[PDB]
């Protein structure tokens, strides 16, 4: 439609050509994920929330019905969110949450009241 | 109250806007300081009957709170993702003054 | 020596004046009440050190401008001549040339302070 | 709902009229003449100000302030040392020693209120079931000594001898909501 | 430049206020036979830091413990 | 036993930081009785020094001693900036306070205490 | 129906039950004791070398963006040997939501800092080494701020009194603020109060 001078958020810029950097970032994440193994959970939900995220960015090219659609907020807002979950996929292949926890506490550890 | 009608006219002018109707002081259009005795009304659970404790406690129908992945005991932890709560609804811009 | 005579009655008024606030009240120094301020606690170091300016240009061409008005004062005199086109043309040609080194300053962002 | 405040609608509408307009704001500081008219305006009304010791600001019988110990109509001491205006006040300011009186009687033999430690709450007041205690409308009471603010049995008395046409008509006035 | 570090150092050692000299020589070890905790060590150190112009760390000081040490430590 | 670490893997490299830190406190003395004006000798305040420090001699564990040279640190950091005043400084002294006797019989001239 | 008492739902209680599923098994590595209380606030408790991965998980994750943190605190509890319970209370202001990540810790066991994560937790992580003595790694500053200059304790420790041990006054000999021993006019009056009935037994320990 337009291009939205004024996104009302203040140090948030407008992106002028959205919906390419978000097919970047979400075929980015979901080529990421590729490396983590198959029985990790955050794989699966990661996938998932890009898949329907990018399914809705195929579909509707309006601005403003996408962000209608895509509940979070702007479409600046959305990217950041997108460059964040990258960062943290990255971080996440680094410290590999998925394995068995390490050290379980000692038993009067959360019981409240004592 | 008292402003001579000329004083009352040079300070409506510089300001803007008459002020003689709203004062920034009190005479008159107060509540007075000594006033009728009340009769104070008084709540339910003052039923007389069909009352009791038990039913109307509120600081006993607590429990302890909930418990999932307790590592002390064995539990648990397609399965489509989550959100804890959905998305907050766009706020939408206001009809009596939305352009300040 | 009117003048002269005003000024020293000024004087002698002022040092009257110093002279009766000192030795008139009464007096209990100790150090703690004549160390410097700084708000409650002590100053961390002295205020004998470097104060860095950030206006240094905007002075030094106050200084030049300074001069232009010493070059500008002498119209009132200049004005009864006959001439009255030779003091017209240079009066015109000094403060044209003001303005365009006020102007470069400007752009070149010397009025501007240093970050 | 929401609104913005500084966001313009949108721009780029000018013509040599708005300009002028502009302008004039501007090189006539037109904006500062309406604040230079507003303190002249000021200037002109009555001051809010009271001549203080003559006459004051205006309280109500909720007001709480200087303690005072009440007795009955019948002169009787009204305490009976249940010890629980301690027990609430949460400056720990009330002291009580208590004993029998000779006459056979549940009372006190010390009765003190740090008032440096008072916060001036109403919690004995509204906790004592004799309405022995209370806090009065005296806000008056400086002192040029520390030791002067530390009270007793025998002060609280004074007080409430002294205060005592004032106490029982704010109380009055009060009851029916508490 | 070697014998002069020396009687610098043991100037300096002389002046340090709590080895009382008349025990003292190039060779004597500071622990044993002076009974010197660390920390006077560390003074000392320090002492010869400001005698010369360069800074050195703990580790080259726990590594001396007598002045000759010091003496064949300025050298490198 | 089987406990983690805390910037030392043993006594020894604890007591290397220790020195550190006694070292700095060496070299800063002279500069805080020239700064904010104290009434003391430079001898002294060091002798405080060697003093602060061997009331915690006893000590083995590495935690315990890293935890105190951070506390250190900190108070040499307070020092050497004046975010604290003479009177946090000459606080050390005890100027003020009578000498607890740590004899028997004057304690029981004066008060129950052991 | 009852007005004295408080209104109840439950979709908030399985909404924030099926998200504590959720992180309980997307995070295993570090979670423990995920619960859901009466009153329905999430609270989620975590080993303390998963702070940095959980806390940056809730700020970055799309389904969790919380990112920004309300309140860092500690609870004393000298009866467990890991005595202060840490607390990090979360928003979302994405799904109009809070959460509540809980870790542990001792006087010699500390915690890697969270600026990285949340910058708000500077001044936070300051205030609990000073309250409480917990040394956090990696953080800039970390020095006191509520305390004196001069000051030795971590006062919100439950083994510390409440009037302390040094008291402040001025004295002309020397001129200074000096800090001599406590010694009251007026001991503070601890008042025993608890009551010998069992008042709520859905708490009731046995023995
Ligand atoms: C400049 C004009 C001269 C001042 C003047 O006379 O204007 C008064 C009069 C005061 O009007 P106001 O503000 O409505 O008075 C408030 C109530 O009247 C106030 O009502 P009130 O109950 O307070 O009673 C007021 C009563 C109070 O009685 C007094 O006069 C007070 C004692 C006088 C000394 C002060 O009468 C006056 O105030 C008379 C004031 C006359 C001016 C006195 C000039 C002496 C000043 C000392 C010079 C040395 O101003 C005018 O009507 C003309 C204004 C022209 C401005 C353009
Ligand atoms: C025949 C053809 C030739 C004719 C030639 C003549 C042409 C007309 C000349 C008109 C010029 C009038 C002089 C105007 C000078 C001020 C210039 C100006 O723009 O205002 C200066 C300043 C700027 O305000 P700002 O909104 O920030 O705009 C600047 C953006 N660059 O704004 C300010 O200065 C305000 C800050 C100062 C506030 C001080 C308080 C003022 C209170 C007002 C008291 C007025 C009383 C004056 C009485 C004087 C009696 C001696
Ligand atoms: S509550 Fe009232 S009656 Fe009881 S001790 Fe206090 S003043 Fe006396
Ligand atoms: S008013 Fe409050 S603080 Fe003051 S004495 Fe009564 S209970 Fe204590």
């Amino acid at each position: 439609g337009l291009l939205k001078k004024t996104t009302g958020l203040v140090g948030l810029a407008v992106c002028d050509t959205p919906h390419e950097r978000l097919t970047i970032l979400y075929t980015k994440t979901l080529d990421i994920l590729k490396h983590f193994p198959k029985h990790a959970a955050y794989r699966k939900y990661t996938e998932q929330i890009t898949n329907e995220k990018l399914d809705m960015v195929k579909a509707e090219p309006d601005v403003k019905k996408l962000e209608a659609l895509l509940q979070g907020g702007e479409v600046e807002e959305v990217i950041l969110q997108a460059e964040k979950e990258l960062s943290l996929a990255r971080k996440m292949l680094k410290w590999k949450p998925w394995e068995p926890l390490v050290e379980e506490p000692p038993a009067n550890q959360w019981k409240w009241p004592i | 109250a008292s402003a001579t009608r000329v004083i009352q006219k040079l300070r409506n002018w510089a300001s803007g806007q008459d002020l003689q109707a709203k004062l920034q002081l009190r005479y008159q259009e107060i509540a007075k300081r000594t006033q009728p005795p009340p009769k104070l009304p008084v709540g339910p659970s003052h039923k007389l009957s069909n009352n009791y404790y038990c039913t109307r406690d509120g600081r006993r129908e607590v429990v302890p709170p909930s418990i999932i992945m307790s590592s002390q005991k064995a539990l648990v932890s397609e399965k489509k993702a989550v959100t804890p709560a959905p998305p907050m609804k766009r706020w939408e811009l206001s009809k009596d003054q939305p352009y300040l | 020596m009117n003048l002269y005579t005003v000024i020293f009655i000024n004087i002698l008024l002022s040092l009257t004046l110093i002279l009766v606030a000192f030795w008139l009240p009464q007096m209990n120094l100790y150090s703690e009440k004549a160390n410097p301020y700084e708000c409650g606690f002590d100053p961390t170091s002295s205020a004998r050190l470097p104060f860095s300016m950030k206006f240094f240009l905007v002075a030094i061409t106050f200084l030049l401008f300074d001069l232009e008005i010493a070059l500008l004062l002498p119209l009132p005199w200049a004005i009864q001549t006959i001439k009255t086109s030779t003091m017209m043309i240079m009066a015109f040609i000094l403060v044209t040339i003001l303005s365009l080194g006020l102007a470069y300053e400007w752009t070149q962002k010397g009025l501007e302070w240093t970050e | 709902t929401y609104k913005y405040v500084n966001k313009k609608e949108q721009e780029s509408e000018v013509d040599m009229k708005s300009a002028t307009d502009n302008a004039a704001r501007i090189l006539m500081w037109t904006e500062l003449i309406r604040g230079l008219g507003m303190t002249l305006s000021y200037l002109f009304r009555e001051p809010a100000t009271i001549n203080y010791p003559f006459e004051k600001g205006p309280l109500s019988p909720r007001f709480r302030g200087e303690h005072a110990l009440r007795r009955y109509p019948s002169g009787e001491e009204r305490c009976i040392a249940c010890k629980l205006c301690e027990a609430i006040c949460p400056a720990q300011a009330i002291t009580i020693e208590a004993e029998p009186r000779a006459d056979g009687s549940r009372r006190t033999t010390r009765y003190d209120i740090d008032m440096t430690k008072c916060i001036y709450c109403g919690f004995c007041q509204e906790a004592c079931p004799v309405d022995a205690i209370v806090e009065g409308p005296n806000f008056e009471f400086s002192t040029e000594t520390h030791e002067e603010l530390l009270y007793n049995k025998e002060k609280l008395l004074n007080n409430g001898d002294k205060w005592e046409a004032e106490i029982a008509a704010n109380i009055q006035a009060d009851y029916l909501y508490r | 430049t070697l014998d002069g570090i020396k009687d610098r150092v043991l100037y300096v050692l002389k002046l340090y206020d709590k080895i009382d000299p008349e025990k003292l020589s190039v060779n004597s070890h500071f622990m044993k036979d002076l009974g010197l905790d660390s920390l006077d060590q560390v003074e000392i150190i320090m002492a010869m830091e400001d005698e010369f112009g360069f800074e050195i760390p703990d580790i080259d000081a726990e590594k001396l413990m007598c002045p000759q040490e010091i003496v064949d430590y300025i050298a490198d | 036993t089987s406990v983690k670490p805390i910037f030392s893997r043993d006594l020894n490299e604890a007591k290397r930081r220790v020195r550190e830190l006694y070292r700095a406190w060496y070299r800063e003395v002279p500069n805080t009785v020239h700064l904010m004006q104290l009434d003391i000798t430079v001898k002294q305040g060091r002798d405080k020094v060697r003093e602060m420090f061997m009331k915690n001699a006893h000590v083995t564990d590495p935690r315990v001693v890293d935890l105190l040279v951070i506390k250190g640190k900190m108070e040499l950091q307070e020092t050497i900036k004046v975010w604290k005043q003479r009177t946090h400084v000459m606080r050390f002294f005890h100027e003020t306070e009578t000498p607890r006797p740590k004899d028997f019989l004057s304690k029981f001239y004066m008060g129950h205490d052991p | 129906k009852r007005p004295t008492v408080r209104p109840r739902s439950d979709v908030t209680h399985k909404q924030l039950s099926a998200f504590g599923e959720y992180v309980a098994e997307i995070l295993p590595k570090y979670v423990q004791q995920v619960q859901v209380s009466c009153l329905d606030e999430l609270e989620i408790c975590i080993h303390p070398d998963g702070v940095i991965p959980t806390l940056t998980f809730l700020r970055d994750h799309t389904n969790a963006q919380f990112k920004s943190l309300a309140d860092l605190t500690a609870v004393d509890v000298p009866t467990r040997q890991n005595r202060f319970e840490i607390v990090y209370n979360l928003l979302s202001l994405r799904f109009n939501s809070r959460i509540r990540v809980k870790t542990y810790a001792d006087e010699l066991t500390p915690i890697d800092s969270i600026v990285s994560v949340h910058i708000a937790a500077n001044w936070y992580e300051r205030e609990v080494w000073d309250m409480f003595g917990v040394f956090f790694f990696n953080h800039p500053d970390l020095r006191r701020i509520l305390t004196d200059y001069g000051f030795e304790g971590h006062p919100f420790r439950k083994d510390f009194p409440l009037t302390g041990y040094v008291e402040l006054r001025y004295d002309d000999e020397v001129k200074r603020v000096v800090a001599e021993p406590v010694e009251l006019a007026q001991e503070f009056r601890k008042f025993d109060l608890n009551s010998p009935w069992e008042a709520f037994p859905a708490y009731r320990q046995p023995p």
